[PDB]
RNA sequence: CAGAGGUGAAAUUCUUGGAUUUAUUGAAGACUAACUACUGCGAAAGCAUUUGCCAAGGACGUUUUCAUUAAUCAAGAACGACCAUAAACUAUGCCGACUAGGGAUCGGGUGGUGUUUUUUUAAUGACCCACUCGGCACCUUACGAGAACUGGGGGGAGUAUGGUCGCAAGGCUGAAACUUAAAGGAA
C-alpha cells in the first residue's frame, strides 16, 4: 500500500493503455501520456490541502453543448454497462452519482469538460 | 488408396508430442517429442521444435507406408489449462506440409468433468 | 487439402444484433484463409467449415476459437487477433475455489480491481485481453502471458492478493531487461515469498479433547409464570 | 550407462485390415500393425483385444454422422482380416459443447440394460429444453418435475428399445438416429425438447464368443489354400 | 524409444530394472464440469449427478376448523498417542411508523382462446395474454423528527528546536608500552 511506483502504475494503467512491451516509468513516457500522467499526479497530490472549489475547475463549456456531451456520454455508459450486464462481465463498482469511467472517458478527455458527477445533484 | 494412422499431437506448454500410431492406437510409429529435436530446455514447446518433430514423424510414416493421418490434438487438460500450446498448430502444419494427408481433426483434451481441486 | 472440418458454437440471443453487424468483416477475415462461415439467426449459431481451398490444416481450430470468442462476448477487432499464430485463448475456471458467495464475489471483485485498475494493469503487463465474466475468466494473448494470467487468477481465488503478482510482474520485467542475471534465480529479488504462516495454537485442550456430545433430542423449555401457576 | 543398439522393428511387423460388421455401409475401415506371427505369442492372439475408434461418417459415407465416433472390437482373425463387432459409441466433445447453451435445461439420463443377447450396456441420453415459437420469455426452463417425468419416460422407452433388440439390431437402430425420434415423439406431451441424442453407449459385459454369430454378422468363409509343390 | 517434469531461466525428482506418450483394464479417495442466472431453497452457517425411502417446510386454493390462543426481546436453550491447516486487504448507502408505481423473473391460482399437443388405457402438459396472491432483486417516485470480542486521545497537512533521552564522527590497517615485519588497501 505504501509502494509508490506500483500504485502510480495501478491508477495510471488506464491512460497508459489509452495512449501507448509497454513503458510506464517516467524518463520513458512520451507525449500525451506524459502530460495527462503528470496532470493526474498533480491533481491527486493537490486534492488534500487545496480547496474543493479550487482544485478541479471545469473547462467552460456552453450549456446546450455540455448537456449534450453529458447525455451522449451517459448513453455510452448505459450501453456499456448494459452490454456487460447481459453478458457475464464483472464491472468495477462506482458510487451513486458518479460517472462510470470508460475508455472514451480516458481517450476523449471528457471529465475535464463534464466533471466526475453532476455536482448540483450531488449538492441537493 | 490411403493408409491411415492417427496423429495424437499432445501440445502442452513446455513440450509437444507428435506421436503417430495405427488406427487402433496400440502400435506406435515414430513418437518424437519436441524437446528431443532441439533442446535449449525452454524451446521444447516452440513452433520450430514442433515442426522438426512432425517433419521426421512424417519421414518415418512415409517410410512405413502411411499416407494419411487422422489428427487428434490434445492439450494438458485435467484440472489445468485445456488450451493447446504453440506447438499443436505447428506440428499439424508440418505434418500436412511433409506429404501426409490430414483427416478428421478433433480435440480430445481431457475435460475433467467435476474435478479434484478442493 | 483435407476432407472436411466443421465447428459450430451457438451464441446467446442478445449478441445477434452485434454479430449481424460485424458478420461481413468475419467473412473477409476468414475468406482470406479460405474458411466458410455461416451465421444462423434462427437457431442462434455460428458455424465455420473447411472448404475445398483450405491449404492451412490448423486454421479451422483458430476459426473455432474466434467464433466462440464472439459468442463469449469479446468484440470483433479484439477477436480477430486469434487468427494469427502467436496468440491463443484460455478460459480459467474460478467457480470451484471457495465456498461462500460473499467471499467468492469479494475475491472476484478483487481480481477486477478498484476502477478496474488491477485488471487493466494485468492486461498491460501480460499483453493479454482478460474478461472476468460470471464464474470464469476468459483471456486472449501470447502463451507466456496466458501462463502468467492463469497463475495470477488462480492465486487470486486463493487468498493472496493480485497486486503482489502485479508487483512481481513489474519486478520480473525490469529484471529480465538486463543481460546478466538471466541465469540466476530471482527469488531474492521477488518480495512474493512472504513467510506468513507463523502462528501455532498451543492451548491445553480442556474441552477440545472430547466435550459436548451430540444428542438429537432437545431439552424442554422453561415454562412461564402462567404455566407455573396453572 | 550403456543403453542399446537399434534393430529396425518394422521388419517384424505384419499388416492386417479391419473388416467392420455388416450393420454398416462400406466395411474396409483401414489397416493395423502387429508383430509377425511367431510361436510364443502368435499374432492372431496378439490381436483380438484391440478396439478401434472410427468415425460413423467414414463408416456410412455421409457427413451428418461427422460427430458420433464408434468403437469396433476385434474378435476373430481369418486370412489377414480382422472381423470386428460393435463395442461402443461416443460423441465428440465439440458436439455436446456445441449443443449446450444457457437459458435452458439439459435433461440427461442413463440406463444399464441387458439386451436379447447377454451383452449388458450402459446407454446414455441427453436432451435440451427448447422454447416454442411465439415464446417471448427468454428462459424456457423445465420445472424439474417435468425433468423427472421426461427422464422417466426416456429411461422407460429406451429400455424398451433395448430388450427387443440384439447388438446388431440396436446398432442398425441407432445408426439412423431413430431412437431420438422415439424420445421426441414420446416427450412432446411434457416439454418441447430440442436435439435429443443418445451420445454414448458402453459395453459392460459380453456373453461368450459364438464364432457362428459373428460370421453370420459378417458373411461366410473357409479355405483350402495352396499346397507345397514338391 | 531417450528423454519427461518444471521454470523467466534452472534445479530437487523420474528414467534403457523403459520415464513421458499411446491402447485395454482394474483399484482408490474425492468431486458433481458446461447447464449455472443480480435464479431457487434453507433460521443462519449454507445447499447442485440419478433413483427410492423417511419425516419436514413455504407460497397458493379454500362458502374447512378453533376462537384471541397474539408482538418484541435482557436471562436461558438449539444450530453454527496419530496426518496438519488462513482469514481480511478499497468498500457505500440516508434512515422509518412511509405513498404510489415500472419492467423482468420464481411458485400458486382464475379467466380467455390460438398454436404446439392429441385418439376409448390412467391422469398430466408447453407457450401467448389479462388479472391476482406471495417471494429474490432492480429502477424510480411522495412524506415523516428520525431528538428527549473490553482497554481510547482529540482534527488534517506541515515547520522550527541553545530542553531531555538516545544513535552516530575521527582516521591507512597490522601497530602499541615498540615510529615495528610480512601482507593487504588506496592512489
Amino acid at each position: 500500500q505504501n509502494d509508490l511506483e506500483l500504485q502510480q502504475f495501478l491508477r495510471e494503467s488506464h491512460l497508459l493503455s489509452a495512449f501507448n512491451g509497454i513503458v510506464y516509468q517516467d524518463d520513458q513516457v512520451i507525449g500525451k501520456a506524459r502530460s495527462r500522467t503528470l496532470e493526474m499526479r498533480l491533481n491527486r497530490l493537490s486534492r488534500v490541502n487545496g480547496h474543493q472549489d479550487k482544485i478541479n475547475k471545469l473547462e467552460k463549456v456552453p450549456m446546450h453543448i455540455r448537456r449534450g456531451m453529458i447525455d451522449k456520454h451517459v448513453k455510452r455508459i448505459k450501453k456499456y454497462e448494459q452490454e456487460a450486464a447481459e453478458g457475464g462481465i464483472v464491472l468495477s463498482k462506482v458510487k451513486k452519482g458518479q460517472f462510470r469511467k470508460i475508455e472514451s472517458t480516458y481517450k476523449k478527455d471528457i471529465e475535464r469538460r463534464i466533471g466526475g458527477s453532476i455536482k448540483a445533484r450531488d449538492k441537493e | 488408396s490411403q493408409v491411415f494412422g492417427v496423429a495424437r499431437i499432445y501440445a502442452s506448454f513446455n513440450d509437444t508430442f507428435v506421436h503417430v500410431t495405427d488406427l487402433s492406437g496400440k502400435e506406435t510409429i515414430a513418437r518424437v517429442t519436441g524437446g528431443m529435436k532441439v533442446k535449449a530446455d525452454r524451446d521444447e514447446s516452440s513452433p520450430y521444435a514442433a515442426m522438426l518433430a512432425a517433419q521426421d514423424v512424417a519421414a518415418k510414416c512415409k517410410e512405413v507406408g502411411i499416407t494419411a493421418v487422422h489428427v487428434k490434438i490434445r492439450a494438458t487438460g485435467g484440472t489445468r489449462t485445456k488450451t493447446p500450446g504453440p506447438g499443436g498448430q505447428a506440428a499439424l502444419r508440418a505434418l500436412a506440409r511433409s506429404g501426409l494427408r490430414i483427416g478428421r481433426i478433433e480435440d480430445v483434451t481431457p475435460v475433467p468433468s467435476d474435478s479434484t481441486r478442493k | 487439402f483435407a476432407e472436411e472440418s466443421s465447428f459450430m458454437t451457438l451464441f446467446p440471443k442478445y449478441r445477434e444484433s452485434y454479430l449481424k453487424t460485424i458478420w461481413n468483416d468475419v467473412t473477409r477475415a476468414l475468406d482470406k484463409h479460405n474458411i466458410a462461415c455461416v451465421l444462423d439467426l434462427v437457431e442462434g449459431s455460428m458455424t465455420v467449415k473447411t472448404t475445398r481451398k483450405t491449404y492451412d490444416p490448423a486454421i479451422i481450430l483458430k476459426a473455432r476459437d474466434l467464433i466462440k470468442l464472439l459468442a463469449r462476448s469479446v468484440p470483433f477487432p479484439q477477436a480477430v487477433k486469434i487468427l494469427q499464430d502467436d496468440m491463443a485463448c484460455d478460459v480459467i475456471k474460478i467457480g470451484n475455489f471457495v465456498t461462500n458467495k460473499e467471499r467468492f464475489v469479494k475475491r472476484r471483485q478483487r481480481l477486477v480491481g478498484p476502477n478496474g485498475n488491477t485488471l487493466k494493469a494485468l492486461e498491460l503487463l501480460t499483453k493479454c485481453y482478460i474478461l472476468v465474466q460470471g464464474n470464469t475468466v476468459s483471456a486472449m494473448g501470447p502463451f507466456k502471458g496466458l501462463k502468467e494470467v492463469r497463475r495470477v487468477v488462480e492465486d487470486c481465488m486463493k487468498n493472496i492478493h493480485p497486486i503482489y503478482h502485479i508487483k512481481e510482474l513489474m519486478i520480473k520485467r525490469e529484471l529480465a531487461k538486463r543481460p546478466e542475471l538471466a541465469n540466476e534465480d530471482w527469488s531474492r529479488f521477488l518480495p512474493m515469498f512472504k513467510k506468513r504462516n507463523v502462528a501455532r495454537k498451543k492451548p491445553k485442550k480442556i474441552r477440545n479433547v472430547e466435550k459436548k456430545v451430540y444428542t438429537p433430542f432437545p431439552p424442554a423449555q422453561l415454562p412461564r409464570k402462567v404455566d407455573l401457576e396453572i | 550407462g550403456q543403453k542399446k543398439r537399434v534393430v529396425d522393428p518394422f521388419t517384424r511387423k505384419e499388416w492386417f485390415d479391419i473388416k467392420a460388421p455388416s450393420t454398416f455401409e462400406n466395411r474396409n475401415v483401414g489397416k493395423t500393425l502387429v508383430n509377425k506371427s511367431t510361436g510364443l505369442k502368435s499374432a492372431s492372439d496378439a490381436l483380438k483385444g484391440r478396439v478401434v475408434e472410427v468415425c460413423l461418417a467414414d463408416l456410412q459415407g455421409s457427413e451428418d454422422h461427422s460427430f458420433r465416433k464408434i468403437k469396433l472390437r476385434v474378435d476373430e482373425v481369418q486370412g489377414k482380416n480382422l472381423l470386428t463387432n460393435f463395442h461402443g459409441m461416443d460423441f465428440t466433445t465439440d458436439k455436446l459443447r456445441s449443443m449446450v447453451r444457457k437459458w435452458q435445461t439439459l435433461i440427461e439420463a442413463n440406463v444399464t440394460v441387458k439386451t436379447s443377447d447377454d451383452y449388458v450396456l450402459r446407454i446414455f441420453a441427453i436432451a435440451f429444453t427448447r422454447k416454442q415459437a411465439n415464446q417471448v420469455k427468454r428462459h424456457s426452463y423445465a420445472q424439474s418435475s417435468h425433468i423427472r417425468a421426461i427422464r422417466k419416460v426416456i429411461s422407460e422407452i429406451l429400455t424398451k428399445e433395448v430388450q427387443g433388440s440384439t447388438l446388431a439390431q440396436l446398432t442398425s437402430k441407432l445408426i439412423p438416429e431413430v431412437i431420438n425420434k422415439e424420445i421426441e415423439n414420446a416427450t412432446k406431451d411434457i416439454f418441447p425438447l430440442q436435439n435429443i441424442h443418445v451420445r454414448k453407449v458402453k459395453l459392460l459385459k459380453q456373453p461368450k464368443f459364438d464364432v457362428g454369430a459373428l460370421m453370420a454378422l459378417h458373411g461366410e468363409g473357409s479355405g483350402e489354400e495352396k499346397g507345397k509343390k514338391v
